[PDB]
């Protein structure tokens, strides 16, 4: 009982969240349980990717009583006693942000090893039918992907006009959290989804650009901010999803009958999911949750087709960096408290 | 057992340990290897003399400045100037005792891995930390969030820190320093007609620097009263035995941090440059840098630099904006004190990554140990 | 006034402007906002199947004389 | 080619090395690099006339070793 | 008179302005008061005086001026040219009168003191008109930032000077004294074209004379020849107070120079003299019985007619243009 | 072959070398040997002497023109001569100064010590105020010098100063620096320390002159502030000096503000000129000249005419004769006689004191 000093010295830290004690509570039990355990883990791992995250603290608040015998002792005096007082700021929630923008680097990680690019190449028939409007298609094949990214990312420009015959019917992109105070490009270096001014490892830092500035209506309607107080997000409720499912939809019903259509839609919709919270243009949640909208659903539940929504198996790299990312943060907080009550003396 | 802890900086490097309110020792980084075989034929099991002894003997001893811009450059030359410093001055061993490091504003992730690697790989150390030079110079004066003006022999830089991170998209670099004053200041007086060599005649130049100059507010009112009075002026005796006469090139030499263009760069001054990297920031933060200016480093040294960096940044600023200098007297050695703080507090134990947590995950823990 | 170009809205309604080729994105969003009451911040201007910045002059974009520029007002429903 | 001499409040001359053409800007130029006085602190009077800068040094018949005069304008407080 | 209030509401019409084209409207004991008070920049005991007395006499009023004027009634130094004629064509007016409040050697005299005071380099004179008169006492900036040092540092005031260091050089004009370049004119007024010098404000500085007195129009921010001219005259005072009327000759000495130093596109009336109302100065003088009329005259009438005539040339046309423009953006 | 001059003052030794403008070291006359046992890590003498007093105890030889203890004396011209003017006083003939009436016994130990204990190859002594005359052009007539210790008002008839008229006033700077901060402490300012005293003579050798009416500027200044100047403390603050600039200077003209029931230095110089020949009174009247540095305030010229000119018989032209060169002009004075081609036969010999001893400078020194 050492160095649980520290995953201790981090609960001192008036700005745990939920996020951050999960992320420091499984550390806390993994550095100190070595078994059996490894449902434990491998479930933590999913339930904190859906951001379920009392779901995850109600097993680790019992795992530590079930296994107190194995468990140091005081630690859950303060591991307890700080979980009913957890909530979530979705503006400073940058312990997911950093989880997702690597989250979006393993998400194209799997897309590349997948090479077929036909569906971006016949997605390329969606849109210049579905979206009149714009140069057509790439001008030319898609041989990469990051020029697949180029495509998935002219679906912007169908904006506006195609899409708003969706976006009704969604009972939940009227509840949009965010603001006209138009707020404008200020630089950052710390990647995706995370905040300018925030810490970020030497090895995750991206060149400098300018990145937008976004806030946050709250005076709104239960829209998102205070609905998912959990999901950390820059520009709420995506807006280009509804203009995605223009192209989807027709591509789906043209070819509905291709057998990998399964294999060419997940394709599109995590290239989506991931080329968003890479280029900081969203969170998962701000792109799936309007996805996880049961119109939205209706094509493709009548397709055969289901979506993983950008699920993966071994986040085990992308759920760690992210209890170091809390630790550095936490026991940050710490030393300049301890900096600051010796400064005051 | 008690900390060590060590700032490379640009030509000199502050050694000691934790707790002490003073560096302990304080010598050039400088690594003076053999000229040529007729000095190594000689006695010795000794290639190199590193350190203060290497300027002593240096027509015969040839040598290599590394780290004179911040960043290390040859990383064989610095395992010698670590060596210089926990075992052949400053003595006790580097395997005993935890090592605290400062490294460069910006430093890049790869010269942060040999650092890294030459602390346990080459000195079994205990543990280890590297942070950068600003943001302990800031907590020195017992803040965790303001922008820093460090300054040395070499390198000046404007570093942004909120809350213990300098903020990368708004670190910027001058590149002007100490020396280059020193030399401005001997070729300033040299036209005097007190000359002086630009070998080692030198120092006693580095001499009328740090000791008989000083920033001067308004430039042009005091090169009027230095042409109209005597009152400016000071006198310096040479250790050669002749004394001469300073005045308006005392002012001039401090002067080309604030104007660049004595030295014929086309940059732009202290104030200049911490303006273009507080606006490199957000308006929320702005604020919070404005009122908390820390000159830290020698060449923030000379008396009346916050008393210029206050009309320098209070003309080049908002009119609603609260522009505090913050220059303790110790900012010779702030990054230092502050390093000394670091690792004499006590939740440090967790940051300084451990020779087990080195062997289990690389030279690449570095980067998510230190922030 | 030596410059007229059109704007193409969504109903096909095309608007008429009199501009110069110096004159910026921002410039251009005024005058349909100062005919039409649209607000700037509404306003997107494509031309090229670009989403025209607001930095950019005409001329940084090569919209010449009687070009035809496309307005998708925004439904920020705030 | 010649040398012009110019003389401060408190008696010092500095020594410049000129020629017939050289601007009154050229000479005020010197006596940046020389002294460190910005070229627009510097008055320069020669005949009880203030000189200018666009104007040489055989336009105002400084010729020889013609002492010249400096103040410097005290401006900004 | 219904387009003395269209005058008002259209333009960037300031204090001086309104002063004007109020005065004028009324006029078409109590002005000659106004107009002892507009030479001293006493604008805002004024703007309610003739408030008042708009209240005082409504009769022979109209009124929708009444609820106009007290309605508008700012001078921004940068751009108040109401003012600026009007002292352009007063430092012509004390002009006219040193030539018959004349001379034969109030000035002969002081060229014992500005050889003695100033001998170091400068010009040693050795005068039988107004403008050799002038020639030498223009001559004063010879003494330059040595002798006058000494007491421009017992000044309050002058640590205040707006003015930049950012010489941005001569531009053309041709228009007499403190002046406008690209400044409407009378043909009757404008002057062989020359260089006129362009100097700008700071005004990144605190409580600078152009904050504080907004009412002097700008053309160099302070004066600093003055605090050289009260070192010349010192020595003229001691060498020549137990003359019986040189407290007459003093006080043309410092009347052309006022005069002199608005139409040669120097200074304000202000930024010449109330460098020299400070407390110390006048003590130079208040002490060898020299109390300093600092110019202010009796007929003022000939400038003050002729500001007003400008006003509404400018007042008017402002609203024509904007009636040019409101046809034409009409189209 | 490049004589010295050493101006041994009461307060500062100013010395140097025989041909050239200025003094090279003005250092004062001051000795320190410490009084404790810090001394684990010899003499220090000097501007170091005050600098490190702390811990010194300091002895000051020459505070009157007189010499006193001399084992003191003997390292202010080692200072002079090794670290100051950094030269062997073997090698380098010298010329000495001394005070007016000095004891003979006072100038032999001066001897002696010059060519027993340095050496000289050949030294001179002459008075400091036929000195002062020598720089004025003038071989005959009156010098006042008045420098930090003594003040003396010596006659001077064709090179021989008279010393039945010599009167001597041990009124000067250092009297005068202690006034204004005595006058300024009364002011609401604070001069104690052995620090601030030395502002308090930056304050009165820079602000401080003499005026040619004492009531008519007292008035002057309780009616107009036509005089209260400032000064910058370099510890932040600027201080107000008014009627305190003149009251210093002028406690020399009226010696009694200090206490000293004396003649002033107006009235010292009258009994001085009327103690010697009616025959001569005349080319002492026009031939009185201000030396030293405490005759340096502006000011203290002209009031020498005013009161003089009262107190002498009309017919006599009275000339005050300031050079603006008076803080060293007894320097000067060597500088030039030293540096006379004449004036070289005039050394005392080494070889002649060995041969004669020290009681020959009665016989070459006058």
């Amino acid at each position: 009982q050492k160095i649980e000093l520290s995953i201790s010295l981090s609960l001192d830290s008036p700005k745990l969240d939920e996020s951050d004690f999960i992320l420091l509570s499984v550390k806390y039990l993994e550095k100190s349980l070595g078994k059996e355990f490894s449902g434990f883990f491998e479930d933590i791992e999913k339930l904190y990717f859906k951001q379920n995250y009392k779901e995850a603290i109600e097993k680790i608040l019992d795992f530590c009583k079930k296994n107190e015998s194995l468990l140091s002792e005081q630690v859950v005096q303060r591991l307890a006693e700080v979980a009913p007082r957890l909530k979530s700021n979705p503006k400073d929630n940058e312990s997911r942000r950093l989880y997702e923008t690597l989250y979006a680097d393993h998400l194209e990680s799997v897309i590349k090893q997948e090479s077929d690019l036909s569906v971006f190449n016949e997605l390329r028939d969606s849109y210049n039918a579905v979206k009149p409007e714009y140069a057509v298609t790439h001008e030319t094949e898609i041989k990469t992907l990051d020029e697949a990214k180029q495509f998935i990312l002219s679906f912007v420009m169908l904006n506006d006009n195609v899409e708003l015959p969706l976006k009704a019917q969604s009972e939940r992109y009227p509840k949009k959290d965010r603001s006209r105070e138009e707020l404008g490009n200020t630089p950052s270096a710390n990647p995706g989804i995370m905040k300018p001014n925030s810490p970020n490892f030497t090895d995750n830092l991206v060149p400098v650009r300018d990145v937008p500035k976004i806030a946050i209506n709250e005076k709104v309607a239960g829209g998102y901010s205070k609905t998912k107080p959990t999901t950390p997000f820059v520009a709420s409720l995506s807006g280009t999803t509804y203009s995605l499912m223009v192209v989807l939809t027709d591509y789906i019903e043209k070819h509905k009958t291709d057998k990998d259509i399964e294999k060419k839609v997940n394709q599109i919709i995590n290239l989506w999911i991931s080329s968003y919270i890479k280029e900081g243009y969203h969170s998962y949640s701000e792109v799936v949750d309007v996805l996880t909208e049961p119109f939205l659903q209706s094509i493709f539940d009548k397709a055969n087709i289901k979506l993983n929504y950008g699920v993966l198996d071994d986040t085990h790299a992308e759920f760690r960096k992210a209890q170091d990312y809390v630790f550095g943060l936490t026991i940050q907080s710490a030393m300049h408290h301890e900096l600051q009550e010796r400064f005051k003396n | 057992i008690a900390a060590l802890v060590i700032d490379n900086g640009s030509g000199m490097c502050k050694a000691g340990f934790a707790g002490d309110d003073a560096p302990r020792a304080v010598f050039p980084s400088i690594v003076g290897r053999p000229r040529h075989q007729g000095v190594m034929v000689g006695m010795g099991q000794k290639d190199s003399y590193v350190g203060d002894e290497a300027q002593s003997k240096r027509g015969i001893l040839t040598l290599k400045y590394p780290i004179e811009h911040g960043i290390v450059t040859n990383w064989d030359d610095m395992e010698k100037i670590w060596h210089h410093t926990f075992y052949n001055e400053l003595r006790v061993a580097p395997e005993e005792h935890p090592v605290l490091l400062t490294e460069a504003p910006l430093n890049p992730k790869a010269n942060r891995e040999k650092m890294t690697q030459i602390m346990f790989e080459t000195f079994n150390t205990p543990a280890m930390y590297v942070a950068i030079q600003a943001v302990l110079s800031l907590y020195a004066s017992g803040r965790t969030t303001g922008i820093v003006m460090d300054s040395g022999d070499g390198v000046t830089h404007t570093v942004p820190i909120y809350e213990g991170y300098a903020l990368p998209h708004a670190i910027l670099r001058l590149d002007l320093a100490g020396r280059d004053l020193t030399d401005y200041l001997m070729k300033i007086l040299t036209e005097r007609g007190y000359s002086f060599t630009t070998t080692a005649e030198r120092e006693i130049v580095r001499d009328i620097k740090e000791k008989l100059c000083y920033v001067a507010l308004d430039f042009e009112q005091e090169m009027a009263t230095a042409a109209s009075s005597s009152s400016l002026e000071k006198s310096y005796e040479l250790p050669d035995g002749q004394v001469i006469t300073i005045g308006n090139e005392r002012f001039r030499c401090p002067e080309a941090l604030f104007q660049p263009s004595f030295l014929g760069m086309e940059s732009c001054g202290i104030h200049e440059t911490t303006f273009n990297s507080i606006m490199k920031c957000d308006v929320d933060i702005r604020k919070d840098l404005y009122a908390n200016t820390v000159l830290s480093g020698g060449t923030t040294m000379y008396p009346g630099i916050a008393d210029r960096m206050q009309k320098e940044i209070t003309a080049l600023a908002p009119s609603t904006m609260k522009i505090k200098i913050i220059a303790p007297p110790e900012r010779k050695y702030s990054v230092w004190i502050g390093g000394s703080i670091l690792a004499s507090l006590s939740t440090f134990q967790q940051m300084w990554i451990s020779k087990q947590e080195y062997d289990e995950s690389g030279p690449s823990i570095v980067h998510r140990k230190c922030f | 006034g030596s410059m007229q170009i059109f704007v193409k809205t969504l109903t096909g309604k095309t608007i008429t402007l009199e501009v110069e080729p110096s004159d910026t994105i921002e410039n251009v969003k005024a005058k349909i906002q100062d005919k039409e009451g649209i607000p700037p911040d509404q306003q997107r201007l494509i031309f090229a199947g670009k989403q025209l910045e607001d930095g950019r002059t005409l001329s940084d974009y090569n919209i010449q004389k009687e070009s035809t520029l496309h307005l998708v007002l925004r439904l920020r429903g705030g």
